RNA sequence: CUCUGGCAUGUUGGAACAAUGUAGGUAAGGGAAGUCGGCAAGCCGGAUCCGUAACUUCGGGAUAAGGAUUGGCUCUAAGG
RNA sequence: CGCCGCAGGUGCAGAUCUUGGUGGUAGUAGCAAAUAUUCAAACGAGAACUUUGAAGGCCGAAGUGGAGAAGGGUUCCAUG
C-alpha cells in the first residue's frame, strides 16, 4: 500500500537509516496495519523488519 | 502446444550496438523484451528479475555480449486479463557459448 | 439540454455531449472531423487504432507545424498525427451514446454518427514565468462535445 | 561594390536542382548516333557495383615517363549476368519530339519481370501479362502481332529493346529485376526488327554487348548523403572561429538590390543520391563466370598469364557488403558513382576515340585479391594457410 | 573512488541520430602564413638530484633559463 | 412612444486614447545547467512517475548528511 511512516518508524526504532531498513514484500498487509512503535517492535521481534547489515568497505587492500 | 518452452541465446551486442553508453542496458532489456514476443507472439512477456541482474551485472554500458534465456509460453488462467497466454523469461548461466543451440526443454 | 442541429427522428436517434472537458479543442476537432459519419462499430475500431497509433487523424485545418505521417495517405493528406487524449474523450462519449441508445431501446450494432461538432469552452487561467520578470498566461482551450447517433443500415 | 579580390564559383550550377534522384536506375538520356553502315547491336547494359580494387599492369605510353613500366591503378568492378530481353518498343519522331508508337512483349515473361510490374508481389495473384500471353499462343492474336510488327517495320524510325538483369543469379536481397529499354543501333528498321525478334524471349551477355579494353560512359545515382549544410554541399569556405551565430555558414547571401536570394548562392539541403553520366572510362578485363566443365573452375577469372594461380575475382571474406561474383564482370578503369549493390547503367561512348590515351591495348601483370575487410595481406587461403602452417583448430581437426 | 547518512538526475517521457548550434575530443604535412592583435586552444606542470644570467634598492631576480630521473618486484645499510 | 415647447455630461474609426473581451501567430516557440536508470509485486477504475523488494548509480564528511540563528507561520503529524 503504502509503507513511509513505517519506514521512518523503523529507522527511529532501530537507530538506523531508512536504507537499511527493509521491509517484508510478501507480509505487506501486516507492516502496513502498523501505526505505532511497539508494533514495529513486534515486527521486529518476530522478524518482518529487519536492520540490514552494513555494505561492506573492507580495509585488505589497503592492509 | 502452448505451455511450451524453450531456451535461447541472444546476441546482445548485434542488438545493441550503436546506442549511448547510459542507454545501454534499458535498450538490451526492451530488446529482450521485442526478442521474446516476436519468439513467441505474446505480449505480456515478463521479466525474471535474476535475468535483469544479469542484464546489469557489468553495470550500465557494458552489457554482455551473449545471453542465454528460457522463455516459456504459459497459461495466464489466474487474472482475468485480456490474453490467455504470457511468457515468463528467465536466466540461464552458462559458461561457453560455443555450438549452443535453440533447444525446445521438457515440462 | 439545446443541441444544435436536432435530428430527423427522436425515436431513432440517440444523443451524447459534454461539456468543459480538458481536452485540445483542435485536436480533438480534427479527430470528430475524421470520426464524422462513420459506423459505431468502426467508429470505435479507428479510434482504439488512433490510441495505438495503426491510423492517423488527418490535421487539415489546424495544421501550421504538424510533422508528416505515412498513415495520412489514406485519408490522403500528407500531414496527420495521433491525439490520444482526443481519442479517448470521443470513446467515451461514443460509449455513452451506445447506452443512451441501448437504454431507450435501439438496435446498436446499426447506428451511424450523424452529427458531430466541437465547441470551445471558456478558457483556464495559469501562470508561466518569462524573462525580465514577466508573467505570461499559461491558458487551456478546452472543449464542449455534441453527437447525435442516428439508427440506419 | 566589388568584391575586392577574385575567386571562381563554389559548385558548379550545371548541376542544379540538386536534389534527390526521381530514378533509381539512371537514365541514358541520349544513346549513340544511329548509322545503318553498321552491323546490328546494342548500346547499353546494366550491371551491379560489386567493389573496388587494384591491378597492375605495364603501360606502352611513347614518351611518357612511365613508358615499358608498371603502374598499380584501381579498378571498380561491375557484376553484369546476361541480360534478358523480353520485349520490344518502336518510336516515330515527330515535330513535337520523338513518341512511343507500338510495344510487343513476348510469351512467358519471367516471375522477376512480373516482380517489376508489381509493388506487392506478395499479396498479388500475379496475373499481369496473362491474357497478353494467350493471345500469344492464339492464331487470330498471333496476325494481329506479326500485324503490328510489319506496321512497326513500315513506320518506326527508332527501334530499342526492352531487356531485365536476371536477379537469381547475384548475391542480393532484391528478388524483383530491372527493365531497361537499349537502343538498337547500325542498320535499316526491319533488319533491326527481325534481328530483335530473333533475340526475343533470350539471353545477351556482356561479351556480345561491350568489348575489350573501349572507353564507355557509366550513369548512375550518386551516393546519398542526405540534408548537409553549405561547408559539405558546396564547400564553402569556414568562418572563423569567434562566429556567434555559426561557423558552417555562407556569411552574405546576395546583396540588397535584387531584394531577393539569388538561386546561385549557396544553400543547405540534400547532398548526394544525384543522377550522374560519367564518361571516358576504359574496361579493363570483362570476366567469364563460374563454368562447370567437370570438377570446376575459377582460374578464367583473374588468372592473368602472368601469375597462373587458381584465384578469381572475389577477395578473401568476398566484397564487403556486396556478396561474391559468380557472373560475368566487368572490370572498369577508375573509381565510379554509387554505393555497393546500386545498379550501374552502362553504355557506349557518343564520341569517337582517336586518342592515344584512348585506343590502348592494355595487358594485366596482377589483380589483387587481398581481403577489403582490413589490411589484408595474403591473397588465397592456399597462401595463407601455407605461409601460416597448421593452426590450433586445423590440430585439434 | 568508497562507508555512515541521503537521493532519484533537478517542472515530463518515448523514437530516431539530418543541417545549424552548445559543450568536449582528435588530426597527415607545415607551424601564426590566420587575425587589429597568438583571440581561442595547445605546450609546460609534482617531486628528487644537478645547474642558474643580465640587472639590482644587495633583500631579490629565482621554480630564472637549462638537464637528468621517476613503475613493479627482491634485497642491503643507516636512523630508536 | 408621437406632436408643441423646454434643457443638456447629446451622435466616434482614429488620440503609441481608456476599460473589457477576442483573434492570427499557433497546437508554434518551448517543457535541453549539475552522468541514470531497470525488473517484479502490491494497492487501485486507471501506474514511465505512488509504495515495497531486487539491481545498477550519484552526493562522497569544505555532503545532495545530521542540527541551529534570522526569516516564515502551522508549512509539522495522522486520516481522507
Ligand atoms: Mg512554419
Ligand atoms: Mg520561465
Ligand atoms: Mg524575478
Ligand atoms: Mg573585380
Ligand atoms: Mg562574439
Ligand atoms: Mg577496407
Ligand atoms: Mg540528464
Ligand atoms: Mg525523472
Ligand atoms: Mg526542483
Ligand atoms: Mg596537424
Ligand atoms: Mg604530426
Ligand atoms: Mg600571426
Ligand atoms: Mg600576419
Ligand atoms: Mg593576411
Ligand atoms: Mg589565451
Ligand atoms: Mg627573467
Ligand atoms: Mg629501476
Ligand atoms: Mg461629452
Ligand atoms: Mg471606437
Ligand atoms: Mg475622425
Ligand atoms: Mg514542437
Ligand atoms: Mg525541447
Ligand atoms: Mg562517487
Ligand atoms: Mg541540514
Amino acid at each position: 500500500s503504502m509503507l513511509r511512516l513505517q519506514k521512518r518508524l523503523a529507522s527511529s526504532v532501530l537507530r538506523c537509516g531508512k536504507k537499511k531498513v527493509w521491509l517484508d514484500p510478501n507480509e505487506t498487509n501486516e507492516i502496513a496495519n502498523a501505526n505505532s512503535r511497539q508494533q514495529i517492535r513486534k515486527l521486529i521481534k518476530d522478524g518482518l523488519i529487519i536492520r540490514k547489515p552494513v555494505t561492506v568497505h573492507s580495509r585488505a587492500r589497503c592492509r | 502446444n502452448e505451455v511450451v518452452t524453450r531456451e535461447y541465446t541472444i546476441n546482445i551486442h548485434k542488438r545493441i550496438h550503436g546506442v549511448g553508453f547510459k542507454k545501454r542496458a534499458p535498450r538490451a532489456l526492451k530488446e529482450i523484451r521485442k526478442f521474446a514476443m516476436k519468439e513467441m507472439g505474446t505480449p505480456d512477456v515478463r521479466i525474471d528479475t535474476r535475468l535483469n541482474k544479469a542484464v546489469w551485472a557489468k553495470g550500465i554500458r557494458n552489457v554482455p555480449y551473449r545471453i542465454r534465456v528460457r522463455l516459456s509460453r504459459k497459461r495466464n488462467e489466474d487474472e482475468d486479463s485480456p490474453n490467455k497466454l504470457y511468457t515468463l523469461v528467465t536466466y540461464v548461466p552458462v559458461t561457453t557459448f560455443k555450438n549452443l543451440q535453440t533447444v525446445n526443454v521438457d515440462e | 439540454v439545446r443541441y444544435s442541429l436536432d435530428p430527423e427522428n427522436p425515436t431513432k436517434s440517440c444523443k451524447s455531449r459534454g461539456s468543459n472537458l480538458r481536452v485540445h479543442f483542435k485536436n480533438t476537432r480534427e479527430t470528430a472531423q475524421a470520426i464524422k459519419g462513420m459506423h459505431i462499430r468502426k467508429a470505435t475500431k479507428y479510434l482504439k487504432d488512433v490510441t495505438l497509433q495503426k491510423q492517423c487523424v488527418p490535421f487539415r485545418r489546424y495544421n501550421g507545424g504538424v510533422g508528416r505521417c505515412a498513415q495520412a495517405k489514406q485519408w490522403g493528406w500528407t500531414q496527420g498525427r495521433w491525439p490520444k487524449k482526443s481519442a479517448e474523450f470521443l470513446l467515451h462519449m461514443l460509449k455513452n451514446a451506445e447506452s443512451n441508445a441501448e437504454l431507450k431501446g435501439l438496435d446498436v450494432d446499426s447506428l451511424v454518427i450523424e452529427h458531430i461538432q466541437v465547441n470551445k469552452a471558456p478558457k483556464m487561467r495559469r501562470r508561466t514565468y518569462r524573462a525580465h520578470g514577466r508573467i505570461n498566461p499559461y491558458m487551456s482551450s478546452p472543449c464542449h462535445i455534441e453527437m447525435i447517433l442516428t439508427e440506419k443500415e | 561594390s566589388h568584391r575586392k579580390f577574385s575567386a571562381p564559383r563554389h559548385g558548379s550550377l550545371g548541376f542544379l536542382p540538386r536534389k534527390r534522384s526521381s530514378r533509381h536506375r539512371g537514365k541514358v538520356k541520349s544513346f549513340p548516333k544511329d548509322d545503318p553502315s553498321k552491323p546490328v547491336h546494342l548500346t547499353a547494359f546494366l550491371g551491379y557495383k560489386a567493389g573496388m580494387t587494384h591491378i597492375v599492369r605495364e603501360v606502352d605510353r611513347p614518351g611518357s615517363k612511365v613508358n615499358k613500366k608498371e603502374v598499380v591503378e584501381a579498378v571498380t568492378i561491375v557484376e553484369t549476368p546476361p541480360m534478358v530481353v523480353v520485349g520490344i518498343v518502336g518510336y516515330v519522331e515527330t515535330p513535337r519530339g520523338l513518341r512511343t508508337f507500338k510495344t510487343v512483349f513476348a510469351e512467358h515473361i519471367s516471375d522477376e519481370c512480373k516482380r517489376r510490374f508489381y509493388k506487392n508481389w506478395h499479396k498479388s495473384k500475379k496475373k499481369a501479362f496473362t491474357k497478353y500471353c494467350k493471345k500469344w499462343q492464339d492464331e487470330d492474336g498471333k496476325k494481329q502481332l506479326e500485324k503490328d510488327f510489319s506496321s512497326m517495320k513500315k513506320y518506326c524510325q527508332v527501334i530499342r529493346v526492352i531487356a531485365h538483369t536476371q536477379m537469381r543469379l547475384l548475391p542480393l536481397r532484391q528478388k524483383k529485376a530491372h527493365l531497361m529499354e537499349i537502343q538498337v543501333n547500325g542498320g535499316t528498321v526491319a533488319e533491326k526488327l527481325d534481328w530483335a525478334r530473333e533475340r526475343l524471349e533470350q539471353q545477351v551477355p556482356v561479351n556480345q554487348v561491350f568489348g575489350q579494353d573501349e572507353m564507355i560512359d557509366v550513369i548512375g545515382v550518386t551516393k546519398g548523403k542526405g540534408y548537409k549544410g553549405v561547408t559539405s554541399r558546396w564547400h564553402t569556405k569556414k568562418l572563423p572561429r569567434k562566429t556567434h551565430r555559426g561557423l558552417r555558414k555562407v556569411a552574405c547571401i546576395g546583396a540588397w538590390h535584387p531584394a531577393r536570394v539569388a538561386f546561385s548562392v549557396a544553400r543547405a539541403g540534400q547532398k548526394g543520391y544525384h543522377h550522374r553520366t560519367e564518361i571516358n572510362k576504359k574496361i579493363y578485363k570483362i570476366g567469364q563466370g563460374y563454368l562447370i566443365k567437370d570438377g570446376k573452375l575459377i582460374k578464367n577469372n583473374a588468372s592473368t598469364d602472368y601469375d597462373l594461380s587458381d584465384k578469381s575475382i572475389n577477395p578473401l571474406g568476398g566484397f564487403v557488403h556486396y556478396g561474391e561474383v559468380t557472373n560475368d564482370f566487368v572490370m572498369l578503369k577508375g573509381c565510379v558513382v554509387g554505393t555497393k549493390k546500386r545498379v550501374l547503367t552502362l553504355r557506349k561512348s557518343l564520341l569517337v576515340q582517336t586518342k592515344r590515351r584512348a585506343l590502348e591495348k592494355i595487358d594485366l601483370k596482377f589483380i589483387d585479391t587481398t581481403s577489403k575487410f582490413g589490411h589484408g595481406r595474403f591473397q588465397t587461403m592456399e597462401e595463407k594457410k601455407a605461409f601460416m602452417g597448421p593452426l590450433k583448430k586445423d590440430r585439434i581437426a
